[PDB]
């Protein structure tokens, strides 16, 4: 059975997600069998109170590039137990990309990708440019490394 | 088996 | 909030560097001369067309966090003396970019 | 090993940089193995300067607890930024 899923712990934990990004943001809850489920998408500068459980597991993306975003500046949010009866902040946010990333990013964004091959580069990039970022190689590189 | 997902019932 | 991020130009030369938004046009003169080997009193330093007073914040001279951010710094004009003679503000400018791919038109 | 380096594009700019920041690019980095100049004859100033600007966005916002901003890259400058980081690989 998959290593990266929610577990069915039944004990509720408030959350806020709180979207601290310029993207729309997907939130995405592993489900019970590890697959990712997609939750309603948040404006850029929006928050929105969530009841998830202790050890659910999220991740978050823009929900059109499907780019990697942080929260609380990693790549994983598990809600936790509210102390006190407070809710839990997760904070969605821009990685620092790296300028290559950063660059394919806008490139995809200007051009469809019919025509990546029309444009002016050495083959490495338009095989860079094609493979788009992708919720479930994520999990599979997050699921290696974390053997 | 008593699944309960996370909602946005908030 | 107290940091900003400046691009000091002259001729062809351009230094990034940041500074204190409270820290003087004079100590940003002396930062310069550790890199271009000038002294405070053989240089000028401009925002735009405007030469800035040595005593005045960079604050108070129009730099702010707001304004000189790392991801698009602001430009501070730098002239030298000549022996005894201030040569004039001369910046010149970076490349043209070619003409935007049709594939690219949004 | 200077506290700067510099950096010159193809049409000839000098990009004066915290050595720090420009170990940011591996490809730098090696290159500086020790010397204080580095020539880039393959980069034009105005996709050079893009790059130092990113190094300072780099060096900024990585491990900030802050919100970080957004990197802007104009559409005219796209293709030439991507070639120069796949180059410097940063």
């Amino acid at each position: 059975r998959p290593v990266l899923r929610s577990v069915n712990s039944r004990e509720p934990s408030q959350v806020i997600f709180c979207n601290r990004s310029p993207r729309v943001v997907l939130p995405v809850w592993l489900n019970f069998d590890g697959e990712p489920q997609p939750y309603p998408t948040l404006p850029p500068g929006t928050g929105r109170r969530i009841h998830s459980y202790r050890g659910h597991l999220w991740l978050f993306r823009d929900a059109g590039t499907h780019d990697g975003l942080l929260v609380n500046q990693t790549e994983l949010f598990v809600p936790s137990l509210n102390v006190d009866g407070q809710p839990i902040f997760a904070n969605i946010t821009l990685p620092v990309y790296t300028l290559k990333e950063r660059c394919l990013q806008v490139v995809r964004s200007l051009v469809k990708p019919e025509n990546y091959r029309r444009l002016d580069i050495v083959r490495s990039l338009y095989e860079d440019l094609e493979d788009h970022p992708n919720v479930q190689k994520d999990l599979e590189r997050l699921t290696q490394e974390r053997i | 088996l008593y699944y309960m997902a996370p909602e946005h019932l908030n | 909030s107290m940091d900003v991020f400046l691009m000091i130009r002259r001729h062809k030369t351009t230094i990034f560097t940041d500074a204190k938004e409270s820290s003087t046009v004079f100590e940003l003169k002396r930062i310069v001369e550790g890199i271009l080997k000038r002294p405070p009193d053989e240089q000028r330093l401009y925002k735009d067309d405007q030469l800035l007073d040595d005593g005045k914040t960079l604050g108070e001279a129009g730099f702010t966090s707001q304004t000189a951010r790392p991801q698009a710094p602001a430009t501070v004009g730098l002239a030298f003396r000549a022996d005894d003679t201030f040569e004039a503000l001369s910046i010149e400018p970076f490349s043209s970019p070619p003409e935007l791919p049709d594939v690219m038109k949004p | 090993g200077s506290m700067y380096v510099k950096l010159i594009s193809s049409d000839g700019h000098e990009f004066i940089v915290k050595r720090e920041h420009a170990l940011t690019s591996g490809t730098i980095k090696a290159m500086l193995s020790e010397t204080n100049e580095v020539n880039f004859r393959e980069i034009p100033s105005h996709v050079l300067s893009k790059v130092c600007m990113y190094f300072t966005y780099k060096v900024r916002y990585t491990n900030s607890s802050t919100e970080i901003p957004e990197f802007p890259i104009a559409p005219e400058i796209a293709l030439e930024l991507l070639m120069a980081a796949n180059f410097l690989d940063c």
